């Protein structure tokens, strides 16, 4: 059934603390790479 | 043009060209706790945070030390950062201020500084990214390596006095014996980032910012504390109106600090200069 | 960090357990493999779209990988949005 940079637009995650979820992703803008990490209240 | 070259170089360059190869931005949702928040910029080492408002679908705004600094002049961390906006009607009053990466650096220092920020977020208009948070730190470090490396303009040798760069009047400067307190409103009065700590004589003999005043507040132990005592909790740089404004920038630039207490001899204070108005006498003018 | 999220759930339950999650979620979905798949979130606020992608991949004979790609307000928040949206409703 299911199959087994690169990681580029990929969800990243820290474990939950406090109710609060980090979710973190490396986008590319031209030749720059921005790696995000958002703090939001679950 | 020699003696406007800076502006030009500014005006050449593009917000995008001082984004770094690889950067880590942290965001906060609006409905974060502050003192969850505070935590998240102490553990990731940033003074501030872009904020994203889920309800509008949209960045709202900066995080910053100010706005604890008004918080803690009015549960405090219970509540979320939203209903501290709201509180003082933020997002209307002093709506976001953002710039787009193909914006020039002319235009970010431009807007920093008749906007009265210190945060720039450098926004993609076409995917309504945050890329970077712009500051003038940054620029003026940019703009140092285009000094140092390129012939200088006539106005770099001429001191300070004969420049008339910094401000003289209506400094706002503490005492020894002042609490913090009182430092406290001075700051929410003056809406300056440190203030000059001063003897009996008038002479400075430390400085004391914004941070100071939040980090002895985090320690939760009383403001009425007068500030040399606070100072001890912890863990001076001046320049002189006949030095040149190139001495004064590499000073600047080289300890990474934010601004020069400008003295006499006896160290009595006379001025203050500062990254903003560095960027405004050699950019904006 | 962590890619994505574990399961050891029946690969077929797991894709189960994902349309529900979009279907409570309203997200529009379609599905290119068995367990691959495109979901459509149009944007109430913006009335625009954001768009990502979910691969499961398995990692051992026991244990499963969910995968979370976004595709080419703002894009990279809208995507951690819809991730956490997803991923709350699969927590339970
Ligand atoms: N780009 C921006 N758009 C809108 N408001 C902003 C922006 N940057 C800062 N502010 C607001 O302006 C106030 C002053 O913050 P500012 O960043 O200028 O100074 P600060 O608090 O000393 O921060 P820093 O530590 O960066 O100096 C804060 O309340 C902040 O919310
Ligand atoms: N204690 C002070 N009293 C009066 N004016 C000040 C004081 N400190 C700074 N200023 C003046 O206020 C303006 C901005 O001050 P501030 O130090 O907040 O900005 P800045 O330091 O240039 O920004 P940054 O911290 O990024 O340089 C500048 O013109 C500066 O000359």
């Amino acid at each position: 059934a299911p199959p087994i940079h690169v990681m580029l637009n990929h969800l990243y995650a820290l474990s939950i603390k406090d109710g609060v979820m980090v979710l973190s992703a490396t986008h590319r803008y031209k030749k720059k790479y921005v790696t995000t990490l958002l703090y939001k209240p679950i | 043009s020699n003696s406007s070259v800076y502006t030009t170089f500014m005006k050449s360059h593009r917000c995008y060209d001082l984004i770094p190869t690889s950067s880590k931005l942290v965001v906060f949702d609006t409905s974060l706790q502050v003192k969850k928040a505070f935590f998240a910029l102490v553990t990731n080492g940033v003074r501030a945070a872009p904020l994203w408002d889920s309800k509008k679908q949209s960045f709202v705004g900066m995080l910053t030390i100010t706005d604890f600094i008004n918080i803690l002049h009015r549960e405090l961390e219970e509540h979320k950062i939203e209903t501290w906006r709201e509180v003082y009607l933020q997002d209307s009053f002093k709506p976001l201020v953002c710039i787009s990466p193909n914006a020039s650096l002319f235009d970010a220092v431009s807007s920093l500084i008749r906007n009265k920020i210190h945060r720039l977020p450098v926004i993609d208009p076409e995917s309504g990214n945050t890329l970077y948070i712009l500051t003038h730190k940054r620029i003026l470090k940019f703009l140092k390596l285009f000094i140092t490396e390129f012939p200088k303009p006539e106005f770099m040798s001429k001191s300070l006095e004969e420049l008339q760069i910094g401000t003289y009047a209506n400094i706002a400067m503490v005492r020894t014996t002042t609490p913090v307190y009182v430092a406290l409103g001075i700051f929410v009065q003056h809406r300056v980032s440190a203030l000059p700590v001063v003897d009996e004589k008038g002479r400075v003999v430390d400085i004391y910012s914004k941070f100071d005043v939040i980090n002895l507040a985090a320690e939760k132990t009383n403001l009425d504390v007068s500030v040399t005592k606070a100072l001890q909790h912890r863990s001076v740089l001046k320049c002189y109106l006949h030095e040149t404004l190139e001495a004064i920038i590499n000073r600047l630039v080289e300890a990474e600090v934010h601004r020069l207490v400008v003295v006499d001899e006896h160290d009595v204070v006379k001025g203050i200069v500062s990254l903003s108005d560095i960027l405004q006498a050699l950019v904006l003018t | 960090w962590h890619l994505g999220i574990r399961s050891q759930s029946r690969p077929n339950d797991i894709m189960a357990e994902v349309c529900r999650a979009i279907k409570q979620l309203d997200y529009e979905w379609k599905v290119v493999n068995p367990y691959y798949l495109r979901v459509r979130r149009k944007n109430p606020v913006t009335s625009t779209f954001s768009k990502m992608s979910l691969q499961l991949y398995q990692v051992d004979s026991r244990t499963y990988l969910l995968d979370f790609r976004s595709i080419d307000g703002s894009h990279t928040i809208e995507f951690f949005e819809m991730c956490a949206n997803l991923i709350k409703i699969l927590a339970q």
